[PDB]
């Protein structure tokens, strides 16, 4: 769960697109994994391999 | 039973502290308006007998089998009693429009009523319809002027519709 | 057999309700009201309470004194191990060596922690099967 | 609760009638009197902490022998002592709340209903808390039908106490 | 840091440092000086930057010190004026790395799960911190009240 | 006594909405039922509650009937830890000590005395 | 990693138990290398092998 | 996971056996508890901020851990200590409800003692964190449901341990 | 929950101590109450500091149309001399 | 690693061993 | 509503048959005791309100969360009412001392409280536990010479603890 | 544990348990209700063993409660009779087990070492054990009496 | 290595605790099989070398691991295999004396598996002559003692699979 590891704001504007049905699933992942949140835990701590 | 000054104040307690500003200055406001308040259930306690028989009225107008012969709304006594079962409901609507909160309404008219009409018999959505007939009738008595000072009252007539519908649902 | 309760018989209000109006009339027992909850027996000699001739205290601890087998064999064992206890307490008391090295721990700590298990040392050894 | 509002509801449905004009007045007489209660509340809620630890001090120094005692009862040691700000936190709580509902409601509901059955058992005075009340109402600070709407509800409680 | 996260925002589409981001670290590091002027300033001041925000949340916020209030209390109150002292550091963190990168990694990323977990209204620490921000800014200038207070309005805006 | 039925108590219900509680306790006082048993000079009480051989009763009023029940209990019952701010603790491991905590024998100590 | 290498030069083989690295570490611990070699050579082992 | 009936089908499934007597023992004794199981769940569900709030406030609320240099002491390590604690007391209840505590090895305890290790965690104040849990769960939920939610509690800790 | 309580947005009905859903009319769950509040504007969320929701830059229109306007093809036909029960 | 970051070298906590008396 | 010699009696006519010597000679060394039994119950109504006060201080400092606002024990009637609800047990327990059977026990103190409980929201087990409490200070002051001639009650004690036991096992 | 030291003892030499050792478990097994009893006796009368043993080390070698002395004050009183109730329960154990080898194992092996960092002197530790031998043989019978001091007079070797 | 007895020492010393009602109900349950083992033990060690004979001739004596190629061919893996089997059943025979199979872990297991894979000997041909071994011993001993004993055999076979 993001409670932990974010501040709020970040991930927001996409959880509202996703409830109002604006967004499949496959875009939300998408977004999801292109946000600054994925950015600062798979890809900041760890070498490309 | 609250009204609506008690409702943040039962709140209160039971976190165990203080009112603060904004809670006051939403019940100075509340207060502020005040006299509209008693404008709304002044014109519905002047016209209740009016409301309560047109609303059964067009009830039995437009549901011709409840005064069938062997409808729920046969025999002398029958037909008294869903007279005034609407006028009950009408009251206690004006007593939470007054409080404020409903909670009169559910505490001693809505409590229970919904298997009381199952064990008599009783067709709730009829009474839901008389109930929202009534409804009607009193929003559309709300909002004339008939010598008022001109103003807004819309917060105040969808609590007062609010009411309505909190009791047609939760009788049937 | 009989109405519902409550219901007079023979005045129903659903008598002739049409089908478009009717509700099915929900079901009521006895099962809440306090005539029908059952009552202890009591003339059949079945009193449901609790009081004297019910007490009992029974000992655990010391609930009487142990069996003449535990005793005996204890008194047996005993007779076993006082020879090499005796012989082991020997060794101990006189195994008065010195120490070697700086002390580690405080003024203790020389070369051989005190009063480890030699047979863990010993005890344990290398076998070459059809040895070299 | 004791409200201008529920009595008046109460009193319409012992008849079983509809709100006259009795009951319309006795709920205009609460609107055109919540203005100086409200800001009662408002002046008793801000000054709170400095109230509660004077009317605390004014306790200890007018019945030295609540802090020398020893015994559960008295504030000798420091849970007794956090009980008493407690206490006197409970009944500006409750004069608080009589502030804006506009009765004495709550204060009937939460303080008194089987007040001195807690103080036969556990042996509390109640001139310790009629001597906390009266510091509060002698040290609030305020002017005119403020003070007249604040005083009447401490003197209710200290009615009660007496 | 602004050099770390030019750093990381370039090292993600592996490249180099554009000159825009050379420009800016060097815009940066020709400021640093005045930055460690103003963390000074509202470091050492700190006493009374938090006396006096705590009297402006206690007296615009009497619920919280109120009998039984979360910061009723000696201990609580000053728990809580321990906690608008973490915050001013914080904020002194951020002036002088050029970003608030100190304050979110630190106070800001979970607050409102750890405030719900303690019980204290998080709006509370809004207020705190706002009156914090109007004291501070009193002790300076225009144009460095302007830039200090860049940061406090960070912080409010996380801590709704 | 015990009511006889639901359909009693949806009988009586109505006595009070119309005529308040001070038309409905009249209309129940004046029945023949309470004249009959207690008539004006007897305080009531609950009519053979116990069968006079059986040991067990039939549960007496006052714990049949608490003030509210389930249809109220959703609304004002109380709870448990209700976010609601405790007089704390400050110390709460050295309340009781653990195992080998020497704090057990230091209402040892004064026993053993030198003289 | 001193003990290892002492019972596979005088000894011819591992260390056998975790009581037979106490008795070394400890020996290293106050006397060091000279001591130890006593140790492995005036050994029960040693002299049976 | 398997529950009490799922390893009692397993004993008896692994011998090609029916279900025998002493099967039908420990299924009784599992049927007969379930209805306590169900209602001590219930009421875990509905107090479990309670809950954890009042453990750590016992535990390690004041202590130095959550001080500057305490491994608990920003806002990012005090949430995620809190969601720790949440995770078991909801897998708990889990094991609780099941009778078996198998749910507690293959998703909780599996990899967490490296985890706590790897991260610089104390596993002591953890431990008694845990230890505190119990104490409010059992004084919530009544004797016997405190004494089933203390065995899981209990495994919990000693495969932390 | 507890902190849209706190912070007087809303009041969230969840659950009795022993598990059972709180509701204000027994028939169905997590019914909540209303009245003097629900219909009240400015206060969309109160006790947050400086809460910019919506327009707040200005009041809001007056909120009147109290007249019913007569629905071509789209009134909702319902049964004649019975009612609709549920749906 | 980022700022607030856990080492043991910096940890001056009674957090690994139980002193409760601190 | 039984005492112990009732006991016997009542299962003497179902099987319609004259006490035997042997339930005799078990009801004169009953009687035998007699002096021990009212020592007993003379010593538990002495200190009653000690009992009660001291197990609910014992219980509020031990569980703080009945007295928390919004716990069962906050305000002054539900907390006069916990008062005293540990003292009809203590009465009942004292009643049925002194007949010997747990007869009037359950009849009309522990008949109906598990749902009274229930229907109410009190936790049951934080009562059991005052029970327990109420328990352990009434046997620590039976078992104390007060003017009274060395003896052993052992038998008398044991009875007395499990009347107290059968109050805590069935409110929970 | 006997089993135990003869299974190592058996297993040494690749071979089964001869019919001595066999003999000897047996003995032991049977004779386990009495040292159950005995360990139950000495276990539950703790408070008065620490007690009484504390008073005759004390008085019989004042230096260590004196002005300075290693147990001077109440807190090294208090841990000095802590570790006194330490070795009653290793005694215990020992007990039980038929065997030194919970009493060795735990509390023996290493003594002089942590006690020579400590800082306390061992004598003074031989005689609080000693002092308590003697008050708890006091309350068992001879043939008890006589098999429980063959543990404490073990302890006080190891001790020497 | 520890027995039942300095298990049950152990777990009690480790808490600061004196034995309690649940340590004398296990130390109660070891003293009455105590004689019982010892019967086993004894007759185990008079038929030691009939035993690993049948278990031998039932298991793997006439199968294709004896002929040119298999692992045990040549007189030298021959008297290996027999030595090996003669060690597992004297640790068996000291696990079910002491009660505890942590001396098989200590003495037996510990790098066993990494031995065999190292020298290609085949591990399941080995848990099949233990087990094997395992009927012919609970045979010989009868069912309580063979039960015993069959209890650390498949420890055995779990710590080599
Ligand atoms: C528009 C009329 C609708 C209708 C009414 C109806 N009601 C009944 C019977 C009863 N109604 C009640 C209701 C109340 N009692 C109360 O105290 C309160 C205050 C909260 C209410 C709302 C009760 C107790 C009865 C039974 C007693 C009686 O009336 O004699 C009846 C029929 C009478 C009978 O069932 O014999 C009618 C017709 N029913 C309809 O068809 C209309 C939709
Ligand atoms: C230590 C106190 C525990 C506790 C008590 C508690 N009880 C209630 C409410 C009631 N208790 C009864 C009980 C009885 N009525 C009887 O006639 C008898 C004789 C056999 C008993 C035991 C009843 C009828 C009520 C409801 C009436 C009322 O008290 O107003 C209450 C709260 C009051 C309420 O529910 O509004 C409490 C607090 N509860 C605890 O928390 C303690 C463990
Ligand atoms: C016995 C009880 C009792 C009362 C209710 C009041 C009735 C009343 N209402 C208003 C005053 C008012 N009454 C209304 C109400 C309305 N105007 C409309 O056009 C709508 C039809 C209706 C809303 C439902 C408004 C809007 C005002 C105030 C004018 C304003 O706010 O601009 C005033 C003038 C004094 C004042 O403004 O405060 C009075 C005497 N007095 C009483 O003694
Ligand atoms: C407009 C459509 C319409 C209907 C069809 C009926 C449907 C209907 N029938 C009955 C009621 C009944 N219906 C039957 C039917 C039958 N009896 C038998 O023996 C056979 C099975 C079958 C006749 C061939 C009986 C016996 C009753 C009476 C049931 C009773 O009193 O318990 C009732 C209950 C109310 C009442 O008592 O009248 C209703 C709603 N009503 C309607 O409004
Ligand atoms: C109003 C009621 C009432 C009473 C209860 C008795 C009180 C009382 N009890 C005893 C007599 C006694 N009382 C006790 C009781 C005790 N001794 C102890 O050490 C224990 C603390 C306690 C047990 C609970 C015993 C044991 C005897 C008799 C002495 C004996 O049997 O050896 C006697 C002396 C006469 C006799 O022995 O019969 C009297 C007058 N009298 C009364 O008028
Ligand atoms: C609803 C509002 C409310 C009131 C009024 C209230 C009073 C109250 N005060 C109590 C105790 C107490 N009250 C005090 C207070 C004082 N004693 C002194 O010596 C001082 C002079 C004085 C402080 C000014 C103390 C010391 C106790 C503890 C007494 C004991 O535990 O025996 C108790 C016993 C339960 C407990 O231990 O907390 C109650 C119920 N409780 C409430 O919930
Ligand atoms: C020269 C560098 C070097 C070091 C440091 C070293 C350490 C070392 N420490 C050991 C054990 C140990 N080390 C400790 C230490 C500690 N326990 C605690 O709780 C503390 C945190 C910590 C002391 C500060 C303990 C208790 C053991 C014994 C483990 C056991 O008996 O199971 C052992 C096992 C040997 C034996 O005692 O038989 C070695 C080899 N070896 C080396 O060559
Ligand atoms: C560096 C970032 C950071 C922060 C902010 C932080 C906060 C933090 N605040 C705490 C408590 C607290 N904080 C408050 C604060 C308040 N009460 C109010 O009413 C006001 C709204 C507010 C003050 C403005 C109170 C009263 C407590 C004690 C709560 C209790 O113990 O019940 C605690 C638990 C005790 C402690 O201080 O160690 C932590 C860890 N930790 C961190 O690492
Ligand atoms: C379902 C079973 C399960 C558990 C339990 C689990 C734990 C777990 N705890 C973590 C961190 C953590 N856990 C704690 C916990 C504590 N700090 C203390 O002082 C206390 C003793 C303790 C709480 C009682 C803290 C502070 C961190 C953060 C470490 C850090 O940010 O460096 C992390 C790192 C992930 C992250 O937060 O980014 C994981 C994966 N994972 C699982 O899958
Ligand atoms: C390459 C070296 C080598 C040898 C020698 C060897 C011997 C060997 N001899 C065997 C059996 C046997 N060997 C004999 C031999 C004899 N009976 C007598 O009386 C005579 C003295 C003797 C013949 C000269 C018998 C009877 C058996 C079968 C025993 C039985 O199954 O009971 C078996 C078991 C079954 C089998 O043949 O696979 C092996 C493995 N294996 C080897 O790898």
């Amino acid at each position: 769960d993001i409670s932990t590891f974010v501040i709020g704001n970040e991930i927001e504007n996409i959880k509202i697109q996703f409830i109002k049905g604006q967004i499949s699933v496959k875009e939300m992942i998408n977004a999801l994994g292109k946000s600054s949140v994925y950015l600062k835990e798979f890809y900041n701590p760890y070498p490309n391999i | 039973m609250l009204d609506a000054f008690a409702k943040v104040v039962a709140q209160a307690d039971a976190r165990g502290e203080f009112l603060s500003n904004t809670q006051i200055d939403a019940l100075s406001k509340m207060v502020k308006e005040g006299n509209q308040r008693l404008d709304i259930v002044n014109k519905v306690t002047s016209n209740a007998s009016a409301i309560v028989t047109n609303s059964a009225r067009a009830l039995f107008a437009e549901q011709p089998q409840l005064i069938q012969p062997g409808g729920n709304a046969y025999t002398s006594r029958r037909m008294a009693a869903c007279l005034r079962d609407m006028e009950i409901v009408l009251r206690y609507v004006s007593y939470a429009m007054i409080a404020g909160d409903s909670s009169v309404l559910d505490d001693r008219c809505l409590n229970g009523l919904r298997e009381t009409y199952q064990a008599l018999g009783t067709p709730g959505s009829s009474v839901a319809v008389a109930i929202q007939k009534m409804k009607d009738a009193s929003v559309a008595l709300a909002n004339d002027t008939t010598g008022t000072p001109i103003g807004d009252c819309s917060s105040l007539v969808a609590e007062l519709a609010g009411y309505f519908d909190r009791a047609a649902v939760s009788v049937v | 057999q009989l109405a519902p309760p409550g219901i007079p018989p023979g005045e129903d209000a659903r008598n002739n309700q049409s089908l478009r109006q009717y509700v099915a009339r929900p079901v009521e027992t006895y099962q809440k009201r306090s005539f029908a909850t059952p009552l202890p027996l009591t003339w059949t000699g079945e009193t449901e309470t609790v009081g004297a001739f019910d007490v009992v205290v029974p000992p655990q601890e010391k609930d009487l004194p142990v069996s003449g087998e535990a005793t005996s064999a204890f008194v047996k064992y005993s007779d076993m191990v006082r020879a090499e206890r005796k012989a082991a307490l020997q060794a101990l008391l006189s195994a008065s060596a010195a120490g070697e090295g700086r002390p580690t721990c405080g003024a203790e700590g020389r070369k051989f922690v005190s009063n480890a298990n030699p047979v863990l040392v010993n005890g344990v050894k290398c076998v070459e099967y059809w040895r070299k | 609760m004791k409200t201008p509002i529920t009595e008046a509801i109460a009193t319409a449905d012992n008849q079983g009638r509809f709100l006259s004009n009795t009951e319309l007045q006795a709920v205009n007489g609460r609107y055109q009197r919540a203005t100086a209660s409200l800001t009662a509340a408002k002046a008793l809620t801000g000054s709170a902490q400095r109230l509660i630890t004077g009317a605390a001090q004014a306790v200890y120094n007018k019945f030295p022998y609540t802090t020398q005692m020893p015994g559960p009862a008295y504030a000798s040691s420091a849970i007794g002592k956090a009980k008493c700000a407690r206490d006197i936190g409970y009944y500006l709580r409750m004069v608080t709340y009589c502030l804006v509902v506009g009765g004495t409601g709550p204060m009937d509901e939460y303080l008194v209903a089987g007040l001195e059955e807690i103080n036969r058992s556990f042996d509390l005075s109640p001139s310790w808390y009629i001597e906390a009340l009266q510091y509060i109402k002698n040290s609030h600070g305020l002017s005119g039908q403020v003070a007249n709407e604040a005083n009447a509800y401490i003197d209710y409680a200290i009615n009660t106490l007496s | 840091s602004i050099v770390t996260k030019s750093i990381v925002n370039a090292d993600a589409e592996a490249r180099y440092l554009s000159p825009g981001e050379l420009d800016r670290i060097k815009s940066f590091v020709l400021s640093g000086q005045r930055r460690l002027r103003i963390a000074q300033t509202l470091t050492e001041n700190r006493e009374r930057i938090v006396k006096q925000g705590g009297q402006q949340l206690f007296q615009r916020r009497p619920d919280v010190v109120s009998p039984g209030g979360n910061a009723y209390g000696e201990e609580m109150t000053a728990t809580c004026l321990r906690d608008l002292d973490y915050y001013l550091r914080l904020v002194t963190y951020g002036i002088i790395a050029g970003d608030v990168t100190p304050i979110e990694e630190i106070g800001l990323v979970g607050v409102k799960e750890m405030y719900s977990a303690l019980g204290t209204p998080i709006s509370g620490v809004a207020e705190g911190i706002r009156c914090m921000k109007d004291v501070a800014c009193s002790l300076l200038s225009g144009e460095d009240a302007a830039e200090v207070g860049f940061y406090f309005d960070y912080t409010l805006a996380a801590m709704q | 006594r015990d009511i006889y039925n639901e359909r009693e108590k949806i009988a009586w219900s109505i006595i009070i909405a119309t005529q308040g509680l001070e038309g409905f306790i009249d209309t129940l006082l004046n029945t023949q039922e309470y004249l009959s048993n207690f008539g004006d000079s007897i305080v009531p009480f609950q009519r053979r509650r116990i069968i006079p051989q059986r040991s067990k009763g039939e549960m007496p009023f006052n714990l049949k009937t608490p003030r509210y029940g389930i249809e109220f209990r959703s609304k004002l019952a109380a709870t448990q830890f209700s976010w609601a701010s405790p007089i704390r603790r400050f110390r709460p491991q050295e309340q009781q000590p653990k195992a080998g905590d020497p704090a057990l024998f230091l209402n040892m100590v004064q026993e053993m005395g030198p003289g | 990693k001193v003990i290892e290498l002492g019972t596979k030069h005088f000894l011819g083989r591992a260390p056998n138990n975790q009581a037979e690295i106490r008795f070394y570490n400890q020996i290293l611990a106050s006397c060091g290398l000279q001591a130890f070699i006593d140790m492995l050579t005036n050994s029960q082992e040693y002299a049976e092998i | 996971m398997q529950d009490a009936i799922t390893s009692v089908i397993n004993a008896a499934d692994v011998q090609g056996k029916y279900l025998d007597a002493n099967s039908v023992e420990k299924l009784r004794g599992y049927f007969q508890t379930g209805e306590l199981r169900v209602r001590a769940a219930a009421t875990i569900a509905a107090n479990a901020a309670t809950i954890i709030k009042e453990a750590v406030a016992k535990s390690l609320l004041y202590s130095d851990i959550t001080r500057p240099g305490g491994n608990m002491y920003t806002t990012r390590r005090y949430a995620a200590c809190i969601r720790d604690l949440d995770y078991y007391l909801r897998y708990a209840t889990y094991g609780m409800l099941a009778g078996d505590p198998s749910i507690l090895d293959e998703r909780v305890l599996n990899g967490l003692k490296e985890t706590y290790n790897s991260l610089g965690v104390p596993i002591g104040a953890t431990i008694q964190a845990i230890q505190a849990m119990k104490e409010v769960t059992g004084s919530l939920v009544g004797s016997d449901a405190g004494k089933e939610m203390g065995l899981y509690f209990d495994y919990i800790c000693s495969g932390l341990s | 929950a507890n902190v849209a309580g706190q912070e007087k947005i809303a009041t969230i009905s969840g659950y009795t101590w022993d598990g059972q859903p709180q509701t204000e009319i027994p028939g169905k769950p997590f019914v909540k109450s209303i009245g003097a509040m629900d219909y009240m504007d400015g206060v969309e969320g109160g006790d947050v500091v400086a809460a910019k929701v919506g327009a707040f830059w200005k009041p809001k229109a007056p909120k009147e149309v109290p007249y019913k306007r007569p629905m071509g093809a789209n009134t909702p036909e319902l049964p004649y001399n019975t009612v609709p029960r549920l749906v | 690693s980022g700022y607030g970051d856990y080492s043991y070298s910096t940890d001056r906590t009674k957090g690994h061993v139980n002193q409760y008396y601190v």
